[PDB]
């Protein structure tokens, strides 16, 4: 999705149909501000998410004693250095896919063998 | 084609099962009358699109020889189908005064999906003579033939009263089946009626109990 | 278990002071978006501010800690992940002390900082009835970790066990797991002190059935004997 | 993330025999504090010394 | 009873004589029953002895 | 129906187938018618066909009911079916001093016991 | 043995990969878990399994290994003490630990201890005890066995209780009932409860196990065993059976006894099927016939060479004559005198089974006066084995269920529990579940339980789904998202709202609760009538869509939409019926030959309950359909039912955890629960609150 605010008010924008030049806008219900829309996507649900699998990867993830090491190659530096970890999002039915993390080029590459990633 | 077919055997299930209820009850049907195929059913009860007409269904029936060595006062029976699903004191109306003018002891109202509250305050209106609702979705499938589902039988008046005078009982004493039990439907069992069930027995081969309606 | 304590309760102020002064910002002045992966600092519950380079305060603390600076019954633990850094002062929280294991060695692997000649200097005072269990403590060779702090720590059974690697096998001992571990903070000072006082007499509890030990420390309690001298 | 685990250690605290005592004093400080109030009101009015 | 969770009141009490008895003369203070150890599998009472 | 048927167828055619357508042519017518029926477608448806007949399998699957599997020993016996196919899980039915259960399932003929 | 023990650690390693070997195939997303099961459940259930096959392999090879003269073994040949788990766990390998059924947990974020790395499966760290008891724990299993252990002491603690009270209920509700002098069973109102005490009018004590043999066999077998035939020169009694043999053959009037005889033995037979459905031979009958044959033969010195002194007629009538005097109930009167027929019937069949002409002469060798004898003596104990009108079967049933429940320690909600449930009358019970029997052909048709697996298993727009987006598209005939495009193209060629609500569906979800991008659409088509239209991309067609449109303020109005869209749109299966699983149970069935045959049948297994529906569902036993909620089964198949229900209920929570009530004790507390009319529960509502006594 990723939403815009009113510029005067930082209220949240509602959008709004232009009837006439049939086009959607964004309307902020606290000021007269109007601007027009860049996607035409307005709400997206998502009920099979993937956003939630490769967080908190900050920098210093090799700084965890409590993270695993492996001798896998990266995709990228070829570097045999490297932390895992499973799929973050805490859901039941979610699969035992390793995520790996390079101890240089900070690549995240999975052990997925059924499908091909980038995140 | 389509889920129309589907529709059809379920009403033709449902039918069997009726035919089924009414031969129990102690009525004359025959067993091929029962019987009779889904195909025989389509040409008979089916429009110019095989649709069913479910006017055409409803049949008169009456006592077996043997019903009227038991219960002698045990009348006619009468079970009417309704091609509307909601059946409303319109066609209530009709149905409760056939049975009055046609002096008939029992009457059965086979009803797809409602029966209105205003048409149901027509059923206690004509007594002696007695009226019965039924689901036509519970008669698809009838509950007698299950496996855990035994033989009940139901008693004559001098039958029930020597029930109690060989067991030396109050009707308090006796077990009770619930007026509106599956069964107890599906014999049009009345407060006071008593069945005798006969279930096998891992202990005894066969145990004869008994249940006085609710 | 024989080696538990309860923290007693200090005071958070030194702490909240020692930070601001090393790179806290206070969540008086936070924006979000401008310093978005922004640690998040807490002491006792209380969200104080925020800091960029949590890696060299978390250092930092600990060296305060193992020094003596930061009281040692005080826990710190750094969830790297979730981008925080929880602080408790507080009254009731209970712990164990374990040995240190640092990858600081110029002669070779990861090694626990006690050394053999710790072990006599003690041992020189065990034959005196100056090297008292304060003496490891204050010279950061052993910790105190609660159970929140446990949390991000990484503990070896054994410690020449489990700590060089492999460059016969006797059938009798128990079956062993390894030291695959390079990453170890930690060394258990001994795993038998799990146990209470009276698990603690049970002979071989390593040999019987879990409720059989469970058994005796509750029986042990109704032996008879000398229950003081006096 | 994860419900929380009601039952981790860390989350739990023991209240020994320092804080009990703490619990108790502060209970029956106060009962003496607003025990000599309903005093110095009596002993203000008739300047009883 | 042991520190085994192996307890148990005395049945009988027997003098030296109808003791069972080691040719090297020895004596059991104690008579316990082999039923005990197999069903609560306390290994350790066995090596403890 | 027719318308338806027719338408438806036509528407167818437109577618783518164309180429066828163309064729137618041619053719035849027838075828238608056838366408009505059936228806036719698959026839018617291609080139579906393939796909949509594979992803009935995959479906057929779907409705299978979990299938418990157990060993069985061959020091263990049948009170009925006096066959050494049975399987068994022990669990701590009594206090700390009398120590594991045992319970007992013929894999096979259906009977369950204790052991104490 | 030091070589046994390299053979066990070489188990226990072997099966250490073989895990591993799981767990890296689960690891690269190979792994297909098992319809009704999470990828990890399916996983965790494989692991499991290889661990307890070995711990079970290791212990196997031990107590092989240990010589006769190993005293536990010992103990445990004579019965007295210990069994093969302690063998195995003192010898070989303790074992995986568990708690609440699952391997030791992540306490501890993403690991058991802190002596473990994070996302660690494997068998040392979720729990598995590698050692014996003998070789001794190391610190981790130490622990881990203690939380394992300490979980059994937690129920042993607390069952204590709750078993204690579900004691008293039983002996509270019950008490007031005991046999009369008129046979019958009856409460502080004289209301009967049993007409004859459990069916039978037999004392527990005087029962025994016994085989009906005419049950099974072949049809040949049985002709072989029971048929006399007088006028066959080869299926006549040889006179070396009885004396009078040579004068018997061609007897008319004597085969037309033989006839009654042959008739009434494959009358029973059919009968006694009837009954045990299973073809089940042994059960609990009063007096023990088989030895009452063997005294008759020590106590008459029987030579099993000389020809009998007993007539056909001795034996044919001296049979039927016996089985008069076999009385339960005493009574002058039909009522009361086919009664007593009743309870008898049982018992005849078998003693027919027993007695009959052929058995007597070539198999038990009996002379007149041993027959006599033995129907003397039959006669005898089964009038010793009447209940005593005194008897306080209430108690006496009421503990003889209490006791038991006192011992107790697809995955339904059994033992303790359980009880509770059932006797509580619980009407939002844990486990409910439908055992949907197929159609008589189509029994071994796996396709077939496909087909209903399908037909009942709910099935929602919102299982199928991945994602569902609002977009403003105002040109219905041209799109902004390129992909839908083509999609358009088709679906115009061979007035609406500019807001669109497009939810792309899963191809893999579709395929596993088998769905076609034709009959989903039709679904919402069907739902929202004339007032949504809906356009939907082919099942061939890489991405799976469905754009809908509706007939100012809209924006919220398509938010409604989709919520009824997703959580009220119902596309497969019944409601209330999640998880359907297929299972492939064995059923003993009468073969054409006679014999009772393993002719196993294709059975579902329900996660919820809708009896009325699925009942009514084309392709199953509507005669077969059980439920193990009892409360539907009373609902929909009356009080009758209702009973039979509640008794297999309360039977299975005993037999489960091994153990063996007489019927009649369970079949009193079923029949109380039930006299009512209703299901009467065993608590301050239910019993209590009936007419009885105020004191009471
Ligand atoms: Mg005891
Ligand atoms: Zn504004
Ligand atoms: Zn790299
Ligand atoms: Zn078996």
């Amino acid at each position: 999705t990723t939403f815009r605010f009113c510029r005067d008010c930082n209220n949240m924008l509602y959008p709004r149909e232009d009837k006439e030049n049939n086009r959607l806008l964004f309307e902020c219900r606290t000021c007269s501000y109007v601007e027009e829309a860049g996607s035409p996507l307005v709400y997206r649900h998502e009920l099979i998410t993937n956003i939630g699998e490769t967080a908190g990867v900050v920098q210093d993830i090799g700084s965890d004693p409590t993270l695993p090491r492996s001798d896998r190659e990266c995709p990228k530096c070829h570097s045999r250095e490297n932390v895992f970890f499973q799929s973050q999002q805490r859901r039941k039915d979610t699969s035992m896919v390793l995520f790996f993390v390079c101890l240089s080029c900070s690549h995240i590459f999975t052990s997925d063998q059924k499908n091909k990633r980038t995140q | 084609d389509q889920e129309n077919e589907r529709n059809i055997s379920r009403l033709w299930r449902a039918f069997r099962t009726v035919k089924e209820m009414v031969k129990d009850r102690g009525y004359f049907i025959t067993q091929e009358e029962v019987e009779l195929p889904l195909e025989d059913f389509k040409a008979k009860y089916c429009d110019s699109m095989g649709r069913p007409q479910r006017k055409m269904m409803s049949f008169q029936a009456n006592p077996t020889e043997e019903s009227i060595s038991k219960f002698p006062d045990m009348g006619s029976l009468w079970v009417e189908f309704c091609d509307e699903p909601s059946v409303g004191v319109k066609t209530m109306k009709t149905f409760v005064i056939h049975i009055q003018e046609k002096n008939f002891q029992t009457g059965i109202f086979v009803y797809q999906n409602n029966i209105t509250p205003s048409a149901m305050k027509l059923v206690p209106s004509i007594p002696p003579a007695t009226i019965e609702t039924f689901n036509e979705a519970a008669l698809v499938v009838n509950i007698t033939h299950h496996e855990l589902v035994p033989k009940h039988i139901r008693l004559s008046s001098d039958e029930k009263r020597e029930l109690l005078k060989r067991y030396r009982l109050k009707e308090s004493q006796l077990p009770r089946i619930q007026r509106a039990d599956p069964v107890a439907l599906y014999l049009g069992l009345k407060r006071g009626e008593v069945v005798k069930i006969i279930r096998k027995s891992e202990t005894s081969g066969r145990y004869a109990s008994y249940r006085i309606c609710m | 278990s024989l080696m538990s304590c309860i923290s007693v309760g200090t005071d958070p102020m030194p702490i909240i002071t020692f930070l601001s002064e090393w790179g806290m910002e206070p969540l008086e002045d936070y924006v979000p978006h401008q310093s978005p992966d922004a640690t998040r600092v807490f002491v006792n519950g209380v969200w104080h501010g925020v800091h960029r380079n949590p890696a060299r305060l978390m250092e930092t603390l600990r060296t305060l800690r193992r020094k003596g600076d930061i009281n040692p019954e005080v826990s710190m633990i750094r969830d790297i992940r979730e981008k925080e850094l929880k602080i408790f002062t507080d009254a009731g929280r209970v712990y164990r002390p374990l040995f240190i294991v640092e990858d600081d060695e110029s002669l070779g692997h990861k090694e626990l900082k006690v050394r053999k000649g710790h072990i006599a200097k003690l041992m020189a005072t065990e034959y005196q009835d100056e090297y008292t269990w304060s003496s490891l403590l204050n010279e950061g060779l052993v910790e105190y970790i609660d159970a929140e702090e446990e949390e991000s720590i990484l503990i070896a059974m054994q410690p020449e066990d489990l700590e060089p690697a492999e460059a016969d096998v006797d059938p009798a001992k128990r079956i062993r797991v390894s030291h695959h571990a390079t990453t170890f903070t930690h060394c258990e000072i001994h795993p038998s002190m799990i146990l209470g006082v009276a698990a603690s007499i049970i002979p071989f509890p390593d040999h019987n059935q879990s409720p059989r030990n469970t058994y005796q420390s509750a029986m042990g309690k109704q032996a008879m004997g000398v229950f003081l001298t006096n | 993330k994860d419900q929380d685990d009601r039952d981790h250690f860390g989350k739990k605290r023991l209240d020994l025999a320092g804080p009990l005592l703490a619990q108790l004093f502060k209970t029956l400080f106060k009962k003496l504090t607003k025990d000599i109030f309903r005093y110095m009101q009596r002993t203000v009015e008739e300047a009883h010394d | 009873a042991s520190r085994h969770g192996q307890k148990g009141t005395i049945g009988i009490t027997y003098r030296r004589e109808d003791m069972p008895f080691t040719a090297e003369g020895i004596v059991p203070d104690l008579i316990i029953n082999p039923h005990a150890i197999p069903s609560r599998m306390t290994v350790a009472h066995l090596i403890e002895c | 129906a027719y318308k338806a048927r027719y338408r438806i167828i036509y528407s167818n055619v437109i577618s783518k187938n164309n180429p066828d357508l163309k064729h137618k042519i041619a053719n035849g017518d027838i075828t238608p018618e056838f366408l009505a029926t059936c228806d036719a477608k698959d026839l018617a448806p291609a080139p579906l066909k393939q796909k949509i007949e594979e992803i009935a399998k995959q479906n057929l699957y779907n409705a299978q009911g979990a299938t418990i599997e157990r060993s069985v020993t061959d020091r263990f016996t049948c009170g009925k079916c006096k066959e050494k196919k049975v399987s068994y899980y022990q669990l701590q039915t009594r206090s700390a001093d009398e120590p594991l259960t045992t319970f007992c399932t013929c894999e096979a003929c259906g009977n369950r016991w204790k052991f104490s | 043995d030091g070589p046994t023990m390299r053979e066990i650690t070489e188990t226990i390693a072997e099966a250490k990969k073989k895990v591993l070997d799981v767990t890296k195939e689960a690891q690269a997303n190979l792994l297909t878990a098992k319809h009704g099961m999470t990828l990890r459940e399916s996983f965790e259930d494989n692991v499991v399994r290889f661990l307890n096959e070995a711990r079970d392999k290791a212990g196997r090879l031990a107590e092989v290994n240990l010589k006769d003269l190993n005293n536990v073994k010992q103990m445990v040949m004579a019965g007295s003490k210990g069994s093969f788990i302690n063998i195995a766990q003192m010898s070989a390998c303790v074992g995986q630990q568990s708690v609440e059924g699952k391997r030791i947990a992540f306490g501890f974020v993403d690991r058991t201890l802190p002596h473990f790395s994070k996302d660690d499966y494997s068998p040392e760290s979720k729990g598995f005890v590698e050692n014996s008891y003998l070789r001794g724990l190391t610190p981790q299993e130490f622990f881990f066995h203690a939380m394992g252990g300490r979980e059994g002491l937690i129920d042993t603690a607390v069952k204590t209780a709750e078993t204690g009270y579900i004691q008293r209920r039983l002996v509270k509700a019950l008490e007031d009932i005991m046999v009369h002098y008129d046979n019958t069973t009856r409460n502080s109102l004289g209301n009967v409860i049993q007409f004859i005490y459990g069916e039978d009018g037999m004392d527990a004590a005087h029962i025994e196990k016994q085989s009906l043999d005419t049950i099974g066999g072949s049809d040949a077998a049985f002709e072989k065993r029971y048929r006399v035939d007088l006028l066959n020169t080869d299926h006549t009694l040889d006179p070396s059976l009885l004396e009078s043999g040579s004068e018997i053959l061609g007897d008319l009037k004597l085969q037309v006894l033989l006839d009654e005889e042959y008739k009434q033995l494959v009358k029973d037979r059919k009968f006694l099927r009837e009954v045990f459905v299973d073809g089940e031979a042994n059960w609990p009958l009063p007096v023990n016939i088989r030895r009452i044959i063997q005294n008759a033969q020590q106590t008459f010195h029987i030579d099993h060479t000389k020809p009998s002194d007993l007539t056909i007629k001795d034996i044919v009538l001296g049979v039927k004559d016996l089985q008069e005097n076999l009385l339960v109930l005493r009574g002058k009167n039909e009522i009361i005198q086919n009664a007593q027929r009743d309870a008898v019937t049982l018992f005849c069949c078998l003693l027919r089974s027993r007695l009959a002409t052929r058995r007597v002469l070539q198999e038990y060798r009996l002379t007149k006066q041993a027959f006599d004898w033995v129907l003397s003596n039959i006669e005898a104990q089964f009038l010793r084995s009447v209940v005593h009108p005194g008897e306080m079967v209430g108690v006496l049933a009421a503990q003889s269920i209490g006791e038991p429940a006192t011992q107790m320690t697809k995955k339904v909600t059994s033992g303790v529990p359980r009880l509770k449930e059932i006797l509580n009358v619980a009407k939002n019970m844990k486990t409910p579940s439908l055992t949907v029997y197929l159609e008589p052909g189509h029994a071994a048709d796996q396709e077939q339980a496909k087909l209903i697996r399908s037909a009942i298993e709910h099935t929602t727009l919102k299982s199928v789904t991945i994602a569902s987006e609002i977009y403003y598209d105002p040109d219905p005939r041209s799109t902004v998202i390129p992909e839908d495009e083509e999609i358009i193209q088709l679906h115009f060629s061979l007035q609406q709202s500019p807001w669109l609500l497009r939810l792309e569906l899963d191809r893999a979800a579709m395929n596993d609760k088998d769905l076609t991008m034709g009959q989903v659409g039709e679904r919402i088509k069907q739902t929202f009538k004339n007032d949504l239209f809906v356009i939907w991309s082919e099942d061939n067609d890489e991405k799976l869509i469905i754009r809908c449109r509706v007939v100012a303020e809209e924006d919220h109005m398509l938010k409604k939409i989709e919520n009824t869209m997703l959580e009220n749109i119902t596309l497969r299966g019944v409601e209330n019926i999640e998880r359907v699983v297929m299972m492939k149970y064995d059923r003993k069935v009468p073969s054409p030959t006679g014999e009772y045959v393993k002719e196993p049948e294709w059975v579902l297994e329900t996660d919820g309950v809708n009896l009325s529906e699925v009942m009514t569902v084309p392709g199953i036993d509507p005669t077969r359909i059980y439920t193990n909620s009892f409360i539907d089964i009373m609902e929909v198949l009356g009080i009758e039912a209702g009973r039979a229900a509640l008794y297999k209920e309360v039977y299975n929570v005993i037999a489960s955890d091994g153990s063996y009530v007489n019927y009649r004790h369970m079949a009193l507390l079923v029949d109380v629960m039930t006299t009512q009319g209703g299901l009467t529960s065993v608590t301050r509502h239910g019993f209590n609150r009936s007419n009885t006594g105020a004191l009471m």
